[PDB]
């Protein structure tokens, strides 16, 4: 049996994501770490066979055969590293896998400018979405309380050529009651969130 | 109401032969949404109806591909490429384009088979029934073809009249035969005045009538 | 396993009302339209109307407008059809038939699954359970015939099964005859191997729902 | 490496299916796993060499075959709603104890295919207040009312696919969360500079590959058969 630490681990960008893993078979001689991105397959990232430390770029795997303990440290964490990390153990040339530890690396937003914008359908102006964007990683988005109002969780995008990262959450509804001003009412958002007036008719 | 008319209303067919049922509607059946809601159902004896073809020509999944439908305007046809014994029953065309939904009269498919003479059996009244004061004597004509059959009851060689009722099953889905049950009803007192009870069966499959009889009463 | 189970047969006096139910199983009940179709004895089919259990939307045949009422109870997946001011020609088997179209699709206009039917007799005569008598295999019995006589009941129908459903081959349950007493009578027969008479137990299972009669008659050689 | 087909599959309860798996690494050991939330990876069956197969933890209703070294098919005899999962094929040398995984097969087993729906796709153009306030322009794409949750969303600028400035939700929203047959909604954003959006020569397309029914599957609904198809929405740049 393979047991891993409790997730999701929230890791600010630049910090160390610390993953632990304990196994019960004392004759285990091969230990591995798999990285699995959401909706993708487990990819082998590290292998450790004897006590001590093994480095590989930003990863550091540590093995303590006496304590039946395997570690993985992710140094200088990037939001790119957000994935589930699976620990796998074996004795000879089956592989026992742990349930995984989800790691969420939050981007370092140095210049937040939180705002809620109204975007219209390129095909039909009556249809719109509310985009809560440019908030810092202190802000959490609460899921919809109402069943006919849909709210997505915060997503990090990276404009790579500009080295610019930003958070955003989308909200939409057919309800006549729905508006950008009230869309994110179930979340604790910044007191200085910018709420531009919509285009009138 | 849109009137749906079927032709023929009775269709005798030998297995392996093709069959064709026509459906004529009093109005065109194209809905404003573009679809024509004209369908065909088959109700086998003792069962609920079952969809064969929906929207003129679409076969419902599970229906054998020997059934096919076609048509436009007011004229629609259901075709069976090669009829099998299990196809016996009543076929109905239906219109659900306009409310109220309307069905045709039904076309009964009859399977023509080889002549099969009946197996005849007689049953005396039970002693449990006799205690109650009535006597039922049952004659069974099992798995015959054609449906034409005559049963005469004889009590001590006297031909009976007015004291019997009969009923016949629908044509069987497997062997295409009919079965008939006839009950002779007598009072316990009159039942006990006679010795010989007999039912005499005439049918095309029998060169000479068959008698089944018992003694007691 | 989509199953539509309708309520039992009944006799109702002329002028009275009947409420026929249809319980659905094996699918999301609010996802399909439920229609009601009737068939008088020896007659064709007649559509009466429908209910969409999701939104309570109904459509009806003008011929029954004013007497027919379709309702549903989504908690118990049942659809009802109440028909008022019963007239002699309302004697029919009433079926609930499911529309094919899921989630508001137009395919609701054609029916895939049907209930077993509910026979309603419009009559001022009283309900009477049947008497069941064995039609014993002959001593001079090859194949042997045996059955049961279900005498003097009202109204129709009676259901008859053999060995709780385990015996179906060679079974003939005949249409009932109306006797001069205003009561029905029917027989059910089965032809079996003569050699099996000594060993195999034969029991007919008769049910007359209007009177709540359930008889299991053992049929043996005298 | 390890290859798997199909990427996605929708089946009706009782249907048969064979998930293909093949490697060109001369590996002796091949295995099948299923992945379900809460649970981890569970081994179904494994093969230590050509002609040899053995039961894993969950062999229930699965059959495996190893006629050659390269292939290891996983047969689903009669699909059940409990078999809805992601399946992964894996191969080890069997002589290095390192295991490699296939891309995976996402499978949904439904009681009725009439529950299958393709997405509707819409693009929402950048807000003028965002353009002025930040000098950036965010396009939002919504894929709504699809079942099963078997979709691939991509953004295309000027006929070429982009990844920079994109964030698609890792998991969809259930439109009716209470229900098990619930349809899904998915959102994505594409953020460009205000000036890139302002050039009317730039065309942005949001594409959703949906995996659904085959052209050979039976279908009785009035709506179009919900087959595997691409549904897209577009927006052109505007110097408003
Ligand atoms: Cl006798
Ligand atoms: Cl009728
Ligand atoms: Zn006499
Ligand atoms: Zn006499
Ligand atoms: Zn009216």
């Amino acid at each position: 049996e393979v047991e891993q630490n409790s997730g999701p681990l929230s890791v600010p960008e630049g910090a160390i994501a610390s993953l632990n893993c304990t196994y019960s078979d004392r004759g285990s001689q091969s230990f591995f770490w798999y990285r699995q991105y959401s909706g993708k397959s487990p990819e082998l990232i590290m292998s450790i066979y004897s006590n001590g430390d093994k480095e590989d770029g930003r990863f550091t795997a540590q093995l303590n055969k006496a304590s039946q303990y395997v570690s993985l440290l992710i140094r200088d964490s990037q939001p790119s590293d957000s994935a589930t990390y699976l620990c796998a153990v074996t004795t000879d040339s089956k592989l026992q896998f742990g349930a995984g530890t989800q790691v969420v690396v939050t981007p370092d937003i140095q210049n937040p400018d939180p705002a809620v914008y109204q975007l219209r359908d390129s095909k039909s102006s009556d249809k719109s979405v509310c985009l809560f964007t440019d908030f810092d990683s202190q802000t959490n988005v609460s899921q919809s309380k109402d069943s006919d109002v849909y709210i997505t969780d915060k997503c990090v995008l990276d404009m790579r050529s500009m080295d610019f990262k930003s958070n955003s959450a989308v909200a939409w509804s057919n309800k006549s009651d729905f508006a950008c001003a009230n869309a994110f009412n179930n979340s604790i958002i910044p007191e200085d969130t910018f709420f531009p007036s919509p285009e009138s008719s | 109401d849109i009137v749906m008319t079927q032709s023929p209303l009775s269709l005798p067919v030998t297995p392996g032969e093709p069959a064709s049922i026509s459906c004529r509607s009093s109005q065109r059946l194209v809905h404003s949404n573009g679809n024509t809601y004209l369908h065909w159902y088959l109700q086998k004896p003792g069962q609920s109806p079952r969809l064969l073809i929906y929207r003129v020509s679409n076969r419902f999944p599970g229906v054998p591909d020997r059934f096919s439908g076609s048509g436009s305007g007011t004229d629609f046809t259901l075709k069976i490429s090669r009829v099998e014994a299990e196809d016996v029953g009543v076929y109905y065309c239906s219109q659900s384009t306009h409310v109220p939904y309307t069905f045709g009269q039904g076309t009964k498919l009859e399977i023509k088979r080889t002549v099969a003479a009946p197996s005849v059996f007689i049953f005396p009244p039970s002693d449990e029934q006799l205690k109650s004061g009535t006597a039922s004597v049952v004659c069974l004509l099992n798995n015959f073809y054609p449906r034409e059959a005559k049963v005469q009851w004889k009590v001590d060689n006297a031909l009976q009249s007015g004291n019997s009722q009969e009923s016949v099953t629908e044509q069987d889905s497997k062997d295409s035969t009919y079965s008939l049950s006839s009950t002779l009803t007598l009072s316990k007192a009159d039942y006990e005045k006679h010795k010989v009870y007999a039912c005499e069966v005439t049918h095309q499959g029998l060169s000479s009538p068959v008698t089944k009889s018992f003694n007691r009463g | 396993q989509v199953q539509l189970v309708q309520s039992g047969a009944e006799v109702k006096k002329p002028g009275a009302s009947v409420k026929v139910s249809c319980k659905a199983s094996g699918y999301k009940f609010t996802g399909f339209v439920m229609h009601w179709v009737r068939q008088a004895p020896g007659q064709g089919l007649e559509w009466m109307g429908f209910i969409n259990p999701y939104n309570d939307d109904i459509q009806s045949n003008e011929r029954f407008r004013g007497r027919v009422t379709m309702t549903r109870d989504t908690s118990i997946s049942t659809a009802y059809m109440e028909l008022s001011r019963l007239r002699s020609d309302d004697t029919a088997v009433y079926y609930c038939a499911r529309g094919n179209g899921y989630n508001f699709d137009g395919a609701y206009r054609f029916f895939d699954f049907w209930g077993q039917g509910t026979m309603v007799t419009v009559s001022s005569a009283s309900t009477k359970g049947p008497s069941v008598f064995p039609l014993a295999p002959s001593s001079k019995s090859g194949t042997a015939a045996l059955g049961c006589l279900v005498k003097d009941y009202f109204p129709e129908p009676v259901t008859v099964s053999w060995n709780s459903g385990a015996l179906t081959s060679g079974v003939h349950t005949f249409p009932a005859v109306l006797q001069s007493s205003g009561l029905y009578s029917l027989s059910s027969v089965v032809t079996v191997p003569s050699s099996s008479l000594g060993t195999q137990t034969y029991i007919c299972n008769v049910n007359h729902k209007p009177s709540n009669t359930k008889v299991d008659k053992k049929v043996e050689p005298k | 490496g390890v290859t798997q087909t199909p990427k996605f599959q929708v089946l009706k309860t009782g249907q048969s299916m064979t998930l293909q798996c093949a490697q060109d690494m001369n590996h002796e050991y091949m295995s099948w796993y299923r992945q379900d939330p809460g649970m981890g990876l569970r081994l179904i069956h494994y093969s230590v060499g050509a002609g040899i197969t053995d039961q894993g933890e969950v062999p229930n209703g699965y059959n495996v075959s190893r006629s050659t070294t390269e292939d290891f098919p996983l047969r689903l005899l009669s699909a059940a709603p409990s078999q809805t999962s992601v399946y992964f094929c894996a191969s080890r040398p069997g002589l290095r104890p390192e295991q490699y995984f296939g891309p995976g097969t996402r499978l949904t087993v439904t009681e009725d295919l009439n529950k299958v729906f393709p997405p509707e796709v819409a693009v929402f153009e950048p807000s003028e207040a965002e353009i002025s306030h930040t000098q950036k322009a965010t396009l939002v794409c919504l894929a709504t009312g699809f079942y099963p949750d078997h979709v691939e969303l991509s953004w295309w600028v000027n006929g070429k696919e982009v990844h920079s400035g994109v964030c698609t939700d890792p998991q969809p929203l259930k439109e009716q969360p209470a229900l098990n047959d619930s349809r899904y909604a998915l959102s994505s954003r594409l953020r460009v500079s205000a000036t890139f959006w302002q050039d009317p020569r730039n065309h942005f397309r949001c594409q959703v590959q949906f995996y659904g029914l085959s052209e050979n599957d039976e279908w009785t609904q009035d709506r179009a058969k919900p087959v595997t198809q691409i549904v897209s929405a577009e927006a052109w740049g505007r110097a408003d």
